[PDB]
């Protein structure tokens, strides 16, 4: 499970930034979660005080968005949800999540 | 195996027409050896006029596009050559088969010397740049820069001096300057875990690494084994055979002031995983141990896990 | 000894459009040319898990995981207008004829001994009972599957195109005819000899059906419901979708071709429990469960391997049946 | 014996979508033709007001939360200023024939349940069904929050089977108690309507036209459509008041809750305010789940034992039985 959301970071990454220009524009729904993490840098034509809007757009909302979709796609025992298994899964797909917040909530920093 | 003070850089090193046959019974990538071999190379270019030495290497091949092709619709790969000139005679030559391929792949280098407050970072990441540009890498030449302007830096850092969060700052601006590659470190670990766990038939490690690279089918207890990383077979150094000639005894040698030794090379195991799944980037080095009696000459991944 | 063709199949007779709905006021439907329609449009809903949940995991925390955030998604309604009572459902049904002669086959002795047993159903009785059967499941509200039930006065006009005009208006009203049972009149005899003389192949017939229900004042219809594949997608998407025209509610035409067809009365563990879908195995799929049990010998199947192989004749209700699922149309044969 | 794979029943009480209108005074006398309320957007500066974590060591979020405040779009359905009354209109139609199932499989499941909600409806009248579904009317706990703090709230039931009015129904909702279950005439005589429409012996269609007095041009909340991804937070991320043609709207299948309250025998305190039915009743307004089925008051329990098991429960149970057999919704397995 980490190794394939830590695979899937790395190759969004790569993938991602083929372009050099993007920004807010229609169709940008994903730019709400992908603006920073899956994206590349912007253009710099803009006003220097825009710092803010990529500096500080965390892995919180693309990153929760990952994993509420990995949760939401994939699931756990559901006759056996007190055992240990889905616990141990629940726990790796929130370290899963967390360590992608961490590695793509500085896309503008 | 000295711990380096600097973690250099050379962030896209474009080669064409490398050597991809590498061994006798690998054919992907161009061997780490050589890779430690440019190291030496190049500390043996710039680390006489610097007071420094070069040990460390990092890999992280960004794309990989080969030279193959494949023969009528077979699911072999035969590779494809380069023409020869003609004899005496002028029929055609004895052409034999040589593989190619099409890489890049950054350098993290590791300074381990004295010379780095004598001289500040641009500088001698400038110059190693500018002597790393003109060699030759692994059969193959290293491609220029154009007009495309943006990698054309070549950091550096300083691993004496700082804080644990300053050097995961260091640590989130370098692997951040290599996003999209593939980091390259040999397993033991694994590699022992599997003679171990195979270990009631036979210890043959050949067996075992035929049978570690594979889509494996099994029975009921369609199925096919699974892994957590990408796995390769590289080769991992020399496995010298012949008692140490003198210089002067063998004919035909290279030079007549050094020794030579005959040698199969060695087999091990590596692996594929991204720079961010390891912490600190002094795990990612290919130092070489070597020793004299004992004809055993090894590139090894140490300090890793 | 002769026996069944491989590959028959049998065009569909009775052939319905799509009903299309709209809606305006009553004591103004005699004006029903300008009506708006009634446009499908979207609404949101907070549930709560309310199916029969297994009880060997009962547990407060998931159960509370549950009820605090609970699942939301986007259901599409129909609705009338805000001045609008009444729900104008217009289709039209066109009645082709020449119901035995199939339109594949894969021998010809087992063709011509079906059209000869078709033909000596026609010349020994006519189809005048299965006439007026169709003219009750348009004379009610039988075509409105749910819109019947909780309205007022269901006023059905069926009009008859020939040429670019009407011949003969009808003017029913599907409460004063019963919903069950099977009555005729001398309007009712004269849809019915409309629709025997199309089916017995003796003249063109294109009946457009033009219904009137009173539902209420905005009160919510129900057209039909499309399918949408959700195997637990990200962002909670749609779970019901309607229907739809170019910008208007509608009704499937195999809907309407099931509600017409609704003739059955003879299945052989009750009558009183209603008319059902005239189909071979005769299976209403509300219930989940298949009258004409291929354990007795009233199935469609047997009927007519016998009656035609054979020569046996079944009862002249079940030669009723036969033929009302030869004229539904499907494939047959092995 | 046992149940079938799929029951499912209809929406009786099915009612329809509201039209908040508005208008001046001595009008509602004979309001015809008031303009409506609609929806209407403005801006908003959000600054933020919510919890922050304790030992606040980093400035970083003294100056980020507010030198980069945020700015949004909240619609707000005000009345204009010279009108008083939210005329909440809408219609509700009663089908009856309750027991009658919509979708049932097994025959003999299918008996037993048609006997035994017919010895209900023919041994104890569904008079206490309608006597509370006509407190529900009475009061405007349809209105799920615009009841709080008014001078009036007037009803007007009315009842319609052909195309004319019949009499005047004229109440308040502060003389009417909210939680009274208790027994009026004028009450009792709608409740007789409705006890008629209920049962099967004929039809009835009731609209309700709750003149809710909230104030000259005070702030209503009609529902929240919801929204997902595709959309920035300019663009009317926050809320989307729910809507029909040019006017504001109230849902059918929130009022549709909002009226079916038999269940005051939830087990912790009725004194605590009534409940909205549902098998497994629970309230995610409060978010607890009463009536557990580790408890006997789950209705799959009450049904499963009133219809297999042939034990029958309380007759407070049965009412309740009954008040989620009229809802409708999916059961079985």
């Amino acid at each position: 499970v980490a190794q394939i959301c830590d695979e899937a970071l790395q190759y969004a990454a790569r993938l991602r930034e083929l372009e050099p220009g993007w920004s807010a524009t229609p169709g940008c729904q994903l730019h709400d979660a992908e603006q920073l993490w899956l994206d590349p840098l912007r253009a710099q034509t803009d006003e220097t005080f825009l710092q803010r809007r990529l500096r500080g757009d965390w892995p919180a909302e693309v990153g929760n968005r990952f994993a509420n979709w990995l949760n939401r796609a994939v699931s756990s025992d559901s006759q056996i949800l007190g055992s240990p298994e889905a616990a141990q899964w629940s726990q790796e797909l929130s370290k899963e999540l967390t360590m992608f917040k961490e590695i793509l909530e500085d896309e503008r920093d | 195996v000295t711990d380096p003070e600097a973690l250099l850089l050379l962030p896209r090193l474009s080669i064409q027409n490398a050597n991809a046959i590498s061994s006798p019974l690998t054919w992907g990538f161009p061997s780490p050896g050589a890779f430690t071999g440019f190291v030496h190379a190049l500390q043996r270019r710039v680390g006489i006029s610097l007071d420094i030495e070069l040990d460390g290497v990092g890999i992280v091949c960004h794309r990989f596009e080969a030279q193959i092709s494949q023969p009528a619709g077979k699911r072999t790969k035969v590779f494809n050559l380069t023409r020869n000139p003609l004899n005496r005679d002028g029929s055609t030559a004895a052409i034999v088969e040589e593989g190619r391929a099409h890489l890049e792949v950054s350098l993290l280098l590791g300074v381990h010397g004295d010379g780095l407050d004598d001289h500040p970072a641009q500088e001698i990441a400038r110059q190693v740049q500018e002597q790393a540009g003109a060699m030759r890498l692994a059969g193959g030449s290293i491609l220029p820069w154009c007009n495309e302007r943006f990698p054309a830096p070549n950091a550096e850092l300083l691993m004496l001096g700082g804080s644990d969060e300053q050097r995961r700052k260091n640590q989130r601006r370098l692997t951040r300057r290599l996003l999209p590659g593939f980091a390259l470190v040999s397993r033991e670990a694994l590699l022992q875990q599997h003679l171990e766990t195979l270990r009631t038939t036979l210890p043959e490690a050949t067996t075992l690494d035929a049978l570690l690279d594979l889509c494996r089918i099994n029975f009921e207890p369609w199925q096919v084994r699974d892994k957590p990383g990408w796995l390769v077979p590289i080769p991992a150094g020399y496995n010298a055979l012949s008692p140490l000639y003198l210089p002067g005894e063998v004919r035909n040698a290279r030079d007549r002031e050094t020794p030579l030794r005959f040698v199969e090379n060695l087999f091990g195991l590596g692996e594929w995983l991204s720079p961010h799944r390891v912490a600190a980037l002094s795990d990612l080095l290919w130092y070489h141990h070597a020793e004299p009696d004992k004809g055993l000459y090894r590139w090894s991944t140490p300090r890793f896990v | 000894i002769l026996s069944t063709a491989s590959v028959l199949a049998f065009e569909r007779k009775l052939d319905p459009s799509d009903a299309l709905m709209s809606a305006g006021a009553w004591a103004q439907r005699d004006a029903s040319q300008e009506w708006p329609a009634v446009t499908v449009r979207e609404k949101s809903v907070r549930g709560t898990i309310s199916n029969r949940l297994k009880t060997k995991d009962r547990d407060p925390a998931k159960l509370d995981a549950s009820i605090q955030s609970p699942n939301l998604q986007t259901v599409d309604v129909a609705n009338l207008p805000s001045d609008a009572d009444t729900l104008k459902v217009r289709f039209t049904l066109r009645v082709l004829g020449g119901a035995g002669t199939p339109s594949a086959c894969n021998d010809a002795a087992y063709r011509d001994k079906l059209l000869q047993t078709v033909a000596t159903y026609v010349n020994d009785q006519g189809f005048a009972e299965l006439a007026r059967r169709y003219a009750h499941n348009l004379a009610n509200a039988r075509f409105l599957w749910r819109n019947r039930v909780g309205a007022e006065a269901v006023e059905v006009r069926i009009n008859h195109i020939r040429q670019g005009e009407v011949a003969r208006a009808w003017r029913f009203d599907a409460l004063a005819i019963g919903l069950r049972d099977f009555k005729a009149d001398a309007e009712l005899d004269a849809l019915a000899e409309l629709i025997a003389s199309g089916l017995s192949g003796s003249g063109h017939v294109l009946l457009e059906v033009v219904a009137f229900a009173r539902i209420g004042d905005g009160q919510e219809v129900f057209p039909s419901q499309e399918l949408i594949l959700d195997k637990g997608d990200k962002k909670g998407q749609k779970s019901k979708t309607l229907y739809s025209v170019r910008d208007a509610a509608a009704i499937h035409s195999q809907k309407i071709g099931n509600a017409l067809r609704t003739i059955d009365t003879w299945y052989p563990d009750e009558d009183g429990l209603g008319p059902i879908a005239v189909e071979p195995y005769g299976s209403v799929t509300s219930q989940g469960k298949a009258y004409r049990q291929p354990k007795q010998k009233l199935d469609f199947y047997t009927l007519l391997d016998n009656w035609v192989l054979r020569d046996e004749a079944p009862a002249v209700e079940q030669q009723h049946y036969v033929i009302a699922n030869l004229i539904r149309g499907g494939v047959f044969g092995e």
